[PDB]
């Protein structure tokens, strides 16, 4: 019940239903185009900005923002006065719409404007984060993932947790995701390539997706995660990629060598130290 | 010595049949298919589907003026040979009347020069229609296109790049053109039985069609099949793009497991099962051994 709170906010069609939809309702982008789960309690949008960690305002860069621009300082300006210690987040979304030199010229441009228009109210100690994000993409997921990894006061705990167990199983990267929202809440020390990242997110669909259609019980229904959800990928390099359920809403995925992976022995009795302690760290 | 079988994919500008021709045999994306440009005349593929069937696609450009030298200059070219005709029809056009009226023409021409050519309408763009008016909007299309379609039989379908309603089509398609293809559906049906699956899906390798399936116990979805080969599909192309080409998967749940790995040179096989007492084992050892079984059959 002590997850991390988010809210989103933005003006009508600037995608906020569009972007619920993708990453928490576990639904394709397309589809977006007419309208408890999960380790984040998020929710679209002075007693609600008390108990919040970050506020995500949402623009559209297919559309001009000099409006969508004020709406966020003035949104920003109050929020700030009830917890200032809440995280400003702004997704620069829809940017699937544009060529390179448009999107870089854009987020410059709102960079600077955002920044400004934040100077002359003197709110200098009030950080803004920016993100080019879009249903289309990935960026959505590592925008959310940057955001909710903030608010986990336990994250250094966690990344210690996955070093001890990767660097003593033979492992070159773990990340522990929420399997609905795709969100990677932490990883191991190594640096993250995002097209890892992306394999990993491109995993935990066809595993959930097959698991929706095999084995939900004789009944129209059980759940497709459960306590022995697990998955082996092989790639014809020789990578493996390795799910392991961890909690109701927490997998772990490993990235490994097939050589590595020949002591799967000592990867499963390693895993289920690294289980017990992550079920430590969050008093399951 | 492979048959080789003629599959004129026809219908007007934009309808959308580049795009459908380019996700199946080619390996796009829905977002990809933004980027093709409008066919000039016929743009000639040869897809070699198993080693026994070749599919001798024949993608014919729309435009009013190249449908016209179809149905003239280019008559006997076009409409002898036809195994299929592959028709695709835009939900969204404006043009109903007009759509039907070169529709009907191909349909003559298919009457006239190869007149047990299979007949195929696909109601396509399906993504621009609200989710609660697409059955009702496709049974309405479909009841006109099997009247219209005078003394021919037509299977119709709805579609969109957007979902596996394109993987049912196609799978469909290419089902009634594979040559063995009840030797295969008998083949896969022992190898299962042999193996106790619930469930056993044979897939062509390259576009992930479902080419043979076995059932045991009844199941629930019965879209299952096409959302298996969408799923594929794009995970094989997440690979390659992010890592390298996919060889196998391992999956299981407390109520299943299932084992997608490659077959023959020309296939990949899923098993689904409900854990009796099947060590492991013995099930890998059956898909491996099963395969030189399968590895001949499609010879020439
Ligand atoms: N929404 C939607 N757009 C689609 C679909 N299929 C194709 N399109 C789009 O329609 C446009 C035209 O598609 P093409 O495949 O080039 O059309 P074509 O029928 O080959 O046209 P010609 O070569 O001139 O005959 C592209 O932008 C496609 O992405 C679909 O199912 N849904
Ligand atoms: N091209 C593109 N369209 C988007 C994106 N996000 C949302 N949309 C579209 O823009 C509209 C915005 O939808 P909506 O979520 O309702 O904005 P909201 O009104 O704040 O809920 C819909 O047409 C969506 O398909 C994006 O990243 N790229
Ligand atoms: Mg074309």
């Amino acid at each position: 019940s002590s997850k991390p709170r988010i809210l989103l906010m933005g003006l009508r069609r600037s995608g906020k239903n569009s972007i619920q939809k993708v990453v928490f309702h576990k639904m394709s982008p397309n589809e977006t185009l007419f309208l408890n789960s999960s380790f984040v309690n998020f929710q679209i949008w002075e007693m609600i900005f008390r108990g919040t960690g970050a506020l995500i305002y949402v623009i559209d860069a297919q559309d001009d923002y000099m409006e969508a621009l004020t709406r966020l300082h003035i949104t920003v300006s109050k929020a700030y006065k009830v917890n200032p210690d809440m995280n400003f987040e702004v997704f620069i979304h829809k940017v699937d719409g544009l060529s390179d030199d448009h999107k870089i010229e854009t987020q410059r441009d709102i960079h600077q404007r955002a920044n400004d228009d934040l100077a002359d109210a003197g709110l200098e100690k009030l950080h803004l984060s920016f993100y080019l994000t879009s249903i289309y993409d990935h960026s959505i997921f590592e925008a959310f993932s940057k955001v909710v990894q903030k608010l986990i006061p336990q994250l250094p705990t966690l990344e210690n947790l996955l070093n001890i167990f990767i660097s003593n199983s033979g492992i070159e990267k773990a990340f522990l995701f929420d399997v609905v929202s795709k969100i990677y809440i932490a990883t191991d020390s190594s640096p993250v390539d995002m097209q890892s990242y992306e394999l990993c997110c491109d995993m935990i669909d066809v595993v959930i997706d097959v698991s929706c259609i095999y084995g939900l019980k004789e009944d129209g229904s059980g759940s497709a995660y459960d306590k022995e959800s697990m998955a082996i990928i092989k790639l014809n390099n020789t990578t493996v990629l390795y799910l392991k359920e961890v909690t109701k809403f927490l997998a772990l995925v490993c990235i490994l060598r097939e050589e590595s992976f020949e002591r799967k022995g000592l990867i499963d009795y390693n895993f289920h130290c690294f289980r017990k302690a992550i079920h430590e760290v969050f008093e399951v | 010595t492979a048959m080789k079988k003629k599959v004129l994919l026809m219908g007007k500008s934009g309808s959308g049949k580049t795009s459908m021709r380019s996700i199946i045999f080619a390996n796009y994306i829905a977002r990809d298919t933004r980027r093709l440009g409008a066919t000039i005349d016929v743009e000639h593929s040869h897809v070699r589907f198993l080693g026994n069937l070749v599919l001798n696609l024949w993608d014919c450009g729309g435009l009013d003026t190249f449908m016209e030298n179809y149905f003239t200059s280019q008559r006997d070219n076009i409409f002898r040979n036809v195994e299929v005709l592959i028709y695709v029809f835009d939900v969204e056009s404006r043009e109903l009347e007009k759509d039907m009226h070169y529709y009907q023409s191909c349909l003559e021409a298919i009457l006239q020069n190869s007149p047990d050519a299979k007949i195929f309408c696909l109601v396509h763009k399906m993504d621009l229609v609200q989710e609660d008016q697409r059955d009702l909007i496709f049974k309405e299309r479909e009841e006109d296109l099997r009247r219209l379609s005078r003394p021919l039989e037509c299977a119709c379908f709805r579609t969109s790049i957007w979902d596996e309603t394109l993987y049912k089509a196609w799978s469909s398609i290419v089902y009634q053109l594979i040559p063995n293809v009840q030797q295969l559906e008998m083949n896969l049906r022992n190898f299962a039985q042999i193996i106790e699956a619930d469930e056993v899906l044979l897939f062509e390798r390259a576009t992930f069609l479902v080419i043979s399936h076995y059932q045991c116990k009844e199941q629930r979805d019965v879209h299952r099949f096409e959302k298996i080969s969408n799923i594929i599909k794009q995970f094989k192309l997440s690979c390659s793009k992010l890592a390298a080409s996919f060889q196998s998967m391992e999956v299981r749940n407390s109520n299943f497991a299932a084992f997608i790995d490659i077959f023959t040179s020309n296939t990949y096989v899923m098993v689904v099962m409900s854990d009796p007492s099947i060590p492991s084992a013995a099930t890998l050892i059956n898909i491996r051994n099963a395969r030189k079984h399968f590895e001949k059959l499609e010879r020439v």
